[PDB]
RNA sequence: CCCCGAGAGGGGGUUUUUUUUUUUUUUUUU
């Protein structure tokens, strides 16, 4: 089949089988390999998701000159759930778009700042679910930017409700991003209100995480 | 231990030979010292561009493990701090394989070792010392150690072994074991005995190697 | 990548030698390279060798499902990835380059596409399990002509090629060894050989595109010196039959169309001969396998 | 149309190698000259569709020579024509007491093509070398022009042989195929030939009245044993021939 | 075997054609003017092309540069949308286009006087909307179409052409059904002349019948070139009078 | 060679894809 990797015979079909609010958890710094990373670890009702960010900069962009630092974020299927490479593409430009709020570029000219996020395991226990996922990215890569150090406006982190995603920053007066898949109509002003208030704790819990950690 | 070597043998190469053990059959090709690209440039020392073709289908997983324990025998043979910023290309095309290579690739290691050394001989490329690489192999019953194995012999084997010997002083004394690769099952006892047994053939391997080096090359240079 | 640095003298030579009926090698523009086919202990095993240009042919073969578009036929592919071994202007691996392509398509358009190879008679059981039949090429040694020279070395190796022997009871293949019963040749349509053409133009683009009189000097089988200076390139495929396989110009410099033709009647003269030569060899290469398995049999 | 535009008028050129002739047919210089062997045809008495011809000559070696020559019918049927589509159509001629319906044209099956006597005639001709056990030493095929010097019918051909009063060349060649007809035989036999018989009746019409009024029997003579043997011969050459030159669209 | 009347003995075509009759041929000059420096729409039948050429401009990296001539690259995206049945996957790496693109360039770099525009580059993009037949010879049109748009300099035109071969019977032009039927060449002849830029040949043709099918070409390629340079000078007429 | 300066100074000459009307005796000459 490839010759980069081994995968087995091809007549080989795989097996296919018959038939509070929120829970976190948060580590930092625990990847020696790069600058700055995070654990994300979220428990809730029918599915729990377990996430790793990793920060790779400033290195080095060896093209013409920018004033300020160049932002890549690439997320990763993991063991269990994947997710279509588009789907991964497009959460990846939302998040570029937020960070690009975040990050004092100005303090990294001609400097790159790769960052990785591996969706390693998302369990689906239900005995567009991609959704669920962003708020707890925005949070992992906040923490892994923040264990870098990596200058950062203030600390960005989001919600969601009914399909909606919108991540805050100051306290929850401004927007840093706005996602909306599915949902109903004419369900905007609930769905700001539900998803601040997971940001407000997703926030207490972020920075709770980098100070006594 | 009834080897036989080519040395010479492309045009367009700095250096070449081709090197047969039974039925494996291996031709290498050396071009060096060169301009590297960047991405292989060393500010100190020589870098290595090696490469290991199979006998049938293309280069897989297979042969990059090849290549690597290659480069492990190869480095350390190599006055690399003469070529600074420098490129040494060895390539080796296996012809036959002369063992069933879903099951081992044994011969062809140590075929393409001892090819690499007689390519970079030919090239004239500073050498530290020589070289002689061996297959050896151990029996289900017998439990004997067979140096040179055959293919059928294999396929009844419990261990399978890759040595290869850095030789220095007229090819008597053993500088350093530059790679022992053994597979299967074995104990503390049967690797010395292994060992003790394989030096012997190996110093052999250099006596003759130094034998056909001579041949080759004498004719070419002037009294 | 790495360049081949040519002189300005080096070029003004070969070219003007050209213009006075002369090659480096002192051949004749019409003469082809002498081609040796050596077979190997197995079958399959082909070496050809034009002048200083050394290629190497294994031919293999697995059992395989073939595809659910085609039930009825086997597997049949042909693989020719250049090394630094053949000289340092290859990269290693690169399948995108422009002569590599070429090289490859040609190849394939020739043995694959022509059906040179009996792909209906390599499946066992229809839509389930058939052979899978694969040429590998090995370039070796470049002096140019690596074109024709595979197109000898696959073909030699197919019609060298013995598989396995194959008794079928419903769906349990029996696969018999060499040492059980012999093994089965492969089934030949017909034998594609390729001639490459190699043109010069002795004067300027003026000339060629508004001049009158034609000028334009054509080579049978260049030379890697003849090959880097050349300014078109014509790889025609022919057969005994007397029919083109396929005739690939793909660009270069414009050359007359009763040149063209005059150069497929050329090699059709040189194909008959290469086909001839490779059956010959093959039937020798029979009697000496032939000659040995009885003084084998007599021995024993 | 596809018929030649000469008719029953058309003629093997005298020379092999007239500017006239080389122009329209550029194969000609491949064709072989045999006008000086001694062909003769053994056939049914009211044949006039003649296929093939044999001759026989004692080479200085020891060896005989033996040549059967089949009509060339190639030369005038060509591949994509109505002529040869048709021909592929009825795929062969059906025979019958009544007529008999013909697979080509009368002007070329029963004129031009068929190997007629004094005439010359177009033909492919197997030519083998064999010894007195009549063991092939070798074997060539060749297009040629023939003679035929007489069409002999199997009663006629069998006296012929027999009466010992003739001992011209060709009757002497005669009776040398059937002698290495007696050893073809015999070998093939030895090898495992099968001798199956069904030797249907033969309707005797009455030839003075009109409805058939007598049914007999066809007895084989010794010349049909004679022709059997270098058909076959010819048959087994040519199929080992042209699967050698075509292993995968042999016929 | 084909059930279809190729070519009935009333010397008609399966699209009514006869023997020696080009398709529609209707090309466009400046389809594209804020896309690139020069541009063509070419309509060969219902072959559907658009070409684009970019230069002679700065390449993008220095690495990337000759003194001596420009760099000429030729892109053809066959979309997957070309033929009848959409095709699954995409055609951007296959073997054949970048042969396709290959040969392109060959034909060009021996035209085109990439000599007088040293430390440059040329590009090519080509995109194929549909698809019926003849492909390459209408690549070979649309290219040199549209590099006479851009201002570029080369020695002649080259147009571009394919003809069948049914048993006997040559057909000028063939549509996808004739390629399906029989084999075919394709030529690139340069301007008025005798001499070919491309002669490919894929299928399996008689010896004998090729230097016919040669001639049949050659002769429906000059008609090309009359009808490429007709609209060329209408349209140097519609803009020179402003 | 080209650009620049009242005084032979300086700057440049570019880096795998449009392929499927299915039926009951050997051999030879007819
Ligand atoms: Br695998
Ligand atoms: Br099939
Ligand atoms: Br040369
Ligand atoms: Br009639
Ligand atoms: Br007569
Ligand atoms: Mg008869």
């Amino acid at each position: 089949q490839d010759r980069r990797r081994l995968l087995g015979p091809a007549a080989a079909k795989p097996m296919a089988f018959s038939n509070s609010e929120q829970e976190l958890s948060l580590h930092t710094g625990f990847i020696e390999n790069c600058n700055g990373s995070a654990l994300v670890e979220a428990r809730s009702l029918g599915h729990q998701t377990s996430l790793i960010s990793a920060v790779y900069g400033p290195r080095s962009i060896r093209g013409s000159f920018t004033s300020q630092g160049t932002i890549s974020i690439q997320l990763k299927n993991g063991l269990l759930e994947k997710y279509n490479t588009n789907e991964l593409k497009e959460v990846s430009s939302f998040l570029m778009g937020i960070f690009n709020s975040v990050v004092n570029l100005s303090r990294y000219p001609k400097s790159g700042i790769d960052i990785f996020v591996y969706l390693t395991y998302d369990k689906d226990l239900t005995n567009s679910q991609i959704s669920s996922l962003i708020p707890h990215c925005i949070t992992s890569i906040t923490l892994a930017l923040a264990d870098a150090g990596i200058e950062l406006v203030d600390m960005a982190g989001a919600g969601e409700a009914n399909g909606t995603v919108v991540s805050f920053i100051k306290n929850g007066e401004e927007i840093v991003g706005f996602w909306k898949d599915d949902g109903d109509d004419e369900d905007l002003l609930e769905c700001l209100d539900r998803c601040k208030e997971q940001y407000n704790r997703y926030r207490d819990l972020m920075i709770s995480c980098l100070m006594n950690q | 231990m009834s080897v036989q070597a080519e040395i010479g043998i492309l045009d367009h190469v700095d250096g070449s030979s081709e090197f047969v053990s039974q039925d494996t059959k291996v031709i290498c090709s050396v071009t060096g010292p060169i301009e590297p690209k960047a991405r292989q440039e060393l500010p100190t020392q020589l870098a290595l561009e090696i490469i290991v073709r199979p006998a049938k289908g293309v280069a897989t997983t297979r042969e990059k493990v090849l290549e690597d324990k290659l480069r492990a025998v190869l480095t350390p043979l190599i006055t690399r701090h003469c070529y600074p910023r420098q490129l040494c290309q060895i390539t080796c095309q296996i012809l036959e394989s002369g063992e069933d290579e879903a099951e081992f690739s044994l011969r062809e290691l140590s075929c393409c070792i001892n090819a690499a050394f007689l390519a970079l001989v030919d090239a004239g490329i500073a050498l530290n010392s020589m070289c002689a690489s061996i297959p050896i192999a151990i029996i289900k019953d017998t439990s004997d150690i067979i140096v040179d194995p055959t293919a059928e012999q294999l396929k009844i084997s419990l261990s399978v072994h890759t040595l290869a010997l850095e030789f220095v002083n007229g090819g008597k004394v053993v500088k350093n074991v530059l790679l022992l690769d053994s597979n299967g099952d074995f104990n503390e006892d049967q690797l010395f005995s292994l060992l003790e047994l394989g030096e012997q053939k190996c110093q052999e391997l250099v006596t003759n190697i130094r034998r056909i080096i001579q041949d080759n090359i004498s004719p070419r240079l002037v009294v | 990548a790495k360049d081949i640095e040519i002189s300005a003298s080096e070029s003004k030579f070969i070219l003007e030698a050209l213009r006075q009926n002369y090659r480096l090698d002192g051949r004749s523009f019409d003469q082809f390279r002498d081609v040796e086919i050596t077979f190997g202990k197995e079958f399959g095993d082909v070496s050809v060798k034009m002048g200083n240009t050394k290629v190497h042919c294994r031919i293999s073969c697995q059992i395989a499902q073939p595809y659910e578009d085609r039930p009825f036929e086997g597997l049949f592919v042909i693989s020719t990835e250049i090394s630094p071994m053949a000289g340092s202007q290859f990269e290693n691996g690169n399948i995108t380059g422009e002569d590599e392509v070429l090289c490859s398509r040609i190849i394939e358009k020739s043995v694959r596409r022509s059906g040179a190879l009996d792909v209906e008679g390599l499946c066992i059981v229809a839509g389930s399990k058939c052979w899978a039949v694969r040429a590998d090429v090995h370039f070796l040694d470049c002096d140019g002509g690596f074109i024709d020279a595979s197109c000898i070395a696959v073909m030699a190796g197919l019609m060298h090629f013995k598989k396995p022997d194959i008794t079928v009871h419903g769906e349990q293949i029996i696969v018999h060894p060499v040492n059980e019963r012999e093994p089965v040749p492969l089934g030949i349509l017909h034998i594609p050989i390729c001639v490459t053409f190699s043109f010069f133009n002795p004067q300027d683009t003026e000339e060629n595109i508004k001049g009158e009189t034609n000028s334009e000097i054509s080579i049978i089988d260049a030379t890697l010196k003849e090959e880097l200076l050349r300014d078109g390139v014509l790889t025609v495929t022919l057969n005994k039959n007397r029919e083109v396989v396929q005739v690939s110009k793909a660009g270069g410099l414009p050359m007359d169309a009763l040149t063209l033709m005059k150069c497929c009647h050329e090699a059709y003269s040189i194909i008959e001969k290469i086909t001839d030569q490779i059956l010959q060899l093959l039937k020798e290469d029979s009697e000496k396998r032939n000659k040995y398995a009885a003084m084998l049999t007599s021995e024993n | 149309e596809c018929l030649p535009a000469e008719g029953h008028d058309w003629k093997a050129p005298t020379k092999l190698d007239d500017p006239e002739a080389v122009s329209k047919d550029p194969l000609l210089t491949k064709r072989k000259d045999l006008r000086d062997k001694l062909i003769c045809s053994i056939d049914p008495p009211g044949c006039v569709d003649i296929n093939d011809a044999l001759h026989a000559k004692k080479l200085p070696n020891g060896n005989w020579e033996v040549g059967v020559h089949i009509a060339d019918v190639t030369h005038f049927v060509k591949p994509g024509t109505a002529l040869d589509a048709e021909g592929a159509a009825r795929g062969t001629s059906v025979y019958l007491v009544d007529k008999r319906i013909d697979m080509l044209p009368m002007l070329l099956g029963t004129d031009l093509c068929s190997l007629k006597p004094y005439v010359d005639r177009f033909a492919f001709s197997v030519i083998w070398e064999l010894d007195d056990s009549a063991n092939i030493v070798n074997v060539n095929f060749m297009k040629s022009v023939i003679r035929s010097r007489e069409a002999f019918s199997y009663e006629q051909a069998q006296l012929r042989i027999d009466d010992k009063t003739q001992n011209d060349e060709l009757t002497m060649g005669m009776r040398a195929l059937l002698k290495l007809s007696v050893k073809l035989k015999q070998k093939r036999l030895e090898a495992g030939a099968l001798n199956l018989a069904s030797p249907e009746v033969k309707v005797h019409m009455d030839s003075e009245t009109s409805d058939p009024n007598e049914v007999e029997i066809k007895k084989l003579l010794a010349t049909n044993s004679l022709v059997e043997e270098f058909m076959l011969l010819a048959n087994i050459s040519v199929a080992r021939k042209i699967y050698d030159a075509f292993p995968q669209t042999a016929m | 075997m084909s059930r279809l009347e190729i070519y009935s003995p009333e010397g008609l075509r399966l699209d009514g054609r006869r023997w020696n009759e080009l398709r529609r041929f209707e090309s466009s000059i400046n389809t594209h003017p804020h896309a690139a420096d020069g541009s063509s729409y070419m309509e060969q039948g219902n072959n559907k092309i658009i070409t684009l050429v970019k230069g002679p401009k700065e390449p993008r990296l220095k690495s990337q540069m000759d003194t001596s001539k420009a760099l000429l690259n030729v892109s053809v995206n066959i979309t997957k949308f070309s033929k009848f049945e959409r095709s699954k996957s995409s055609h951007k790496n296959e073997r054949r286009v970048l042969e396709i693109q290959t040969s392109l360039v060959r034909m060009f770099e021996k035209n085109v006087m990439l000599n007088i525009y040293p430390r440059t580059v040329i590009d090519i993009e080509i995109h194929v909307l549909e698809q019926d037949g003849g492909i390459m010879g209408s690549l070979i049109n649309g290219i040199t179409l549209a590099l006479i748009d851009a201002g570029i300099s080369m020695f002649d035109y080259i147009s571009g052409i394919s003809v069948g071969l049914y048993d006997t019977t040559p057909l000028l032009d063939t549509n996808s059904l004739e390629e399906n039927a029989m084999s075919t060449v394709t030529l690139g002849v340069v301007g008025k002349s005798e001499k070919l830029s491309l002669l490919l040949v894929e299928d399996k043709i008689p010896l004998d019948r090729l230097e016919n099918v040669l001639a049949i070409g050659i002769a429906g390629a000059h008609r090309v070139r009359d009808l490429m340079d007709e609209e060329l000078r209408k349209h140097a007429q519609k803009r020179v009078s402003n």
